[PDB]
């Protein structure tokens, strides 16, 4: 029941974080799928 | 060529390591009728404990800048749980964070 503290976290996870993480890390991976 | 062994997602032992405990907090639970939810699940990337109803668990790496020793819990994937189950990923997956990766760092 995490609502209260996840509501703004709606605001740097698939905002942010999404192209962040998912782009700086990697660059010639991504072979798992 | 039609199966492979997906090196890239083997994330450790983690995998059954953290299923097994899953496993037995499934029957065992801890929840019965006051407050609902899932009985734990494992993704791609990240460790779930069971979870309530209408819960978004947000499990990030430890450390976001120095990512080296992958212990558990990593990707910050915010997945719900209702009452049928499980909901989606979002933020999405498609490898979420770096930790079987070479060089993560720029």
């Amino acid at each position: 029941f995490t609502d209260s503290y996840s509501r703004y976290r709606k605001q740097m996870a698939v905002k942010k974080y999404l192209a962040a993480v998912l782009g700086k890390r990697y660059k010639q991976r991504v072979k798992n799928k | 060529m039609g199966s492979m062994a997906h090196s890239d997602g083997i994330f450790k032992k983690e995998q059954a390591m953290c299923l097994e405990k899953i496993q037995r907090a499934n029957e065992l639970m801890g929840f019965n009728d006051s407050s609902p939810g899932c009985p734990g699940m494992w993704d791609n990337i990240t460790c779930w404990k069971p979870a309530h109803v209408g819960e978004m668990v947000l499990v990030s790496c430890p450390e976001l800048f120095r990512i080296f020793n992958p212990d558990q819990d990593m990707g910050v994937v915010s997945r719900n749980c209702t009452e049928d189950g499980w909901s989606e990923p979002f933020p999405h997956y498609f490898d979420a964070c770096g930790f079987d990766e070479y060089e993560s760092e720029t």
